[PDB]
C-alpha cells in the first residue's frame, strides 16, 4: 500500500488539478451555493410581480 | 541598440495575430458550417447565417450566440498565451541577433547565450502570465468596444476575412491536386450536393462503397464541398461585414465579426502594457547578467576558453606564432646565462 | 497504368462497376470498329472473287 502510495497520491492530483481548471474555465471559478441562485432568482421575481 | 529596438509595439502586432487565430476559431465553432456527412442535412434552419442581416434584433438564438463566443475568447488562457509567445519570440530576435552576432562561431558559446535567454524567459512566464489574467479580469465582465476601436475592428476583420478566405481556397486548390483532376472532385462533389438536397438517397447496408466512389473518395468529397461552402459563407460574412448596417456599433449583435476582433484588440494591448513592463523589462535587466554568469562558469569550468580561442582562424594563427618566439626567447635566456657564468 | 477495383457501385470517382461497365463499353467499340471494317472488306472487290 505505502509502495502504491506515491503514484496513487500524483494520480489523484492529476484529476484534481484537471477539475480545478474546468473550475476555471467554466464559471471563472465563481463560488455558488444553490441559496444564492435561488436567492438571486426570488428577488427578480419579488421586483417583477409587485 | 536591439532592446532600445523592440519595445512595446512588436508585442502587439504579435499577440495580436495570435489573438486572430483565436477569434477564426471562435467564429467558426458557434456559427459557421461544419464537416459533412451523407444523410442528407438539417435545415438548420433559425441557424443560417444569410438572412442575419435581416433578422430580428431581439433575437434569443443570436443574442445567447455572440455572448457565449464572447464569453469563450475571453475565459481562454489570454494569459499563456501571451507569455509563450513573447517567449517564443524574443527568443527569436536574439537567436537571429546571434546569429548577426560576432558568435557565429563558437556554437558551445552560442548555445549557452541562448539558452540564458530561454532559462530567464521561462522563469518569468508565469508571473507575467497571472499578472495578464488579473488585469483582464474587468474586461472579463465587460469588455466594452468604444465607437473608434469598433472602426478599428472592421477594417481589421476585413484583412482578417479575406485573408482566411484565401486559405479556403488554397487547401481546396490542394484536395483538388491530391485527389487528381479538378474534374473528378467536380464529379464528387456533384455527387454529394446531390445527396445534400433530394434529388438522390443512399441506404447505407454497403460503407465500402457508395456510387461509383472509393469510402475515402467520398470522405475527401465532403471535405470539398465543406470548404467550398465555408469559402461562400466567408465571403458573404465578408460582404456584411463592408456593409452599412454594420458601420455603428449599436447592432453589436448583428455583425459579431468586428465585435470580437475588437474584443481581441483590446485585450491584446492591455496584456501587451503588462508584458511589456514584467516580461520584457525582467528580461532585459536580467538577461546581461546571466549572459555573464553562465559565459564565465562554461569558460573558467570547462577550460573552453582555450578551445574558444582555436575556434576562430585568424585569432589562431595569431596565438600559434607567438609560441616559437616564445621558445627560442627562453634558449637564448638560458645561454646568456651560461655566457654569463663563463665570464665571471 | 493499372487501376484496384476498390469502389463497385455507380456515381461518384471511378468505381468497381463503373469501371467494369467501361471494360466492356471499350469491348463494344472494338467489336465494333472490327464489325464495320469487316463490313467494308467483304464490300471491296477483293472479294468478289
Amino acid at each position: 500500500m505505502s509502495s502504491k502510495l506515491n503514484e496513487t497520491t500524483e494520480a489523484i492530483q492529476r484529476e484534481l488539478e484537471e477539475t480545478t481548471y474546468q473550475f476555471k474555465v467554466q464559471y471563472n471559478e465563481q463560488p455558488m451555493s444553490a441559496e444564492s441562485y435561488l436567492a438571486a432568482s426570488l428577488d427578480d421575481f419579488k421586483h417583477q410581480f409587485h | 541598440e536591439f532592446a532600445s529596438s523592440f519595445g512595446r509595439p512588436q508585442l502587439q502586432t504579435l499577440l495580436k495575430d495570435a489573438l486572430d487565430q483565436k477569434v477564426l476559431d471562435q467564429l467558426a465553432a458557434r456559427y459557421w458550417n461544419r464537416p459533412i456527412e451523407d444523410l442528407s442535412p438539417a435545415p438548420r434552419e433559425p441557424d443560417n447565417i444569410i438572412d442575419l442581416p435581416k433578422a430580428d434584433p431581439d433575437s434569443p438564438y443570436w443574442h445567447r450566440q455572440l455572448d457565449t463566443a464572447c464569453s469563450g475568447l475571453t475565459r481562454l488562457g489570454v494569459g499563456r498565451l501571451a507569455a509563450t509567445v513573447a517567449a517564443s519570440a524574443i527568443q527569436q530576435h536574439v537567436e537571429k541577433l546571434l546569429d548577426k552576432s560576432s558568435f557565429a562561431k563558437h556554437p558551445s558559446a552560442r548555445k549557452v547565450i541562448s539558452d540564458a535567454a530561454a532559462t530567464v524567459l521561462a522563469d518569468r512566464s508565469y508571473a507575467t502570465s497571472d499578472g495578464i489574467e488579473i488585469s483582464l479580469k474587468p474586461y472579463k465582465f465587460d469588455p466594452d468596444i468604444q465607437p473608434n476601436e469598433w472602426a478599428q475592428g472592421r477594417e481589421h476583420v476585413v484583412g482578417v476575412l479575406q485573408a482566411e478566405l484565401e486559405q479556403c481556397q488554397a487547401a481546396m486548390k490542394a484536395l483538388e491536386n491530391s485527389v487528381g483532376g479538378r474534374k473528378k472532385l467536380k464529379e464528387v462533389m456533384s455527387f454529394v450536393d446531390k445527396a445534400r438536397k433530394g434529388e438522390i438517397i443512399v441506404e447505407g447496408d454497403h460503407p465500402s462503397g457508395a456510387g461509383g466512389f472509393s469510402a475515402a473518395l467520398l470522405a475527401r468529397g465532403r471535405e470539398a464541398v465543406f470548404l467550398r461552402d465555408r469559402a461562400d459563407i466567408l465571403s458573404l460574412r465578408i460582404q456584411a461585414a463592408k456593409s452599412r448596417q454594420c458601420k455603428t456599433l449599436t447592432n453589436k449583435y448583428y455583425c459579431p465579426e468586428v465585435f470580437l476582433d475588437a474584443v481581441a484588440t483590446k485585450l491584446a494591448q492591455t496584456a501587451v502594457l503588462f508584458l511589456n513592463v514584467e516580461m520584457l523589462n525582467d528580461f532585459y535587466v536580467r538577461f546581461p547578467r546571466e549572459v555573464e554568469a553562465k559565459l564565465h562558469e562554461h569558460m573558467h569550468a570547462g577550460g573552453g576558453l582555450e578551445k574558444f580561442a582555436r575556434e576562430d582562424p585568424k585569432v589562431r594563427r595569431h596565438l600559434d606564432l607567438i609560441r616559437r618566439k616564445e621558445l627560442l626567447e627562453t634558449v637564448l635566456g638560458k645561454i646568456e646565462e651560461l655566457h654569463r657564468i663563463s665570464s665571471g
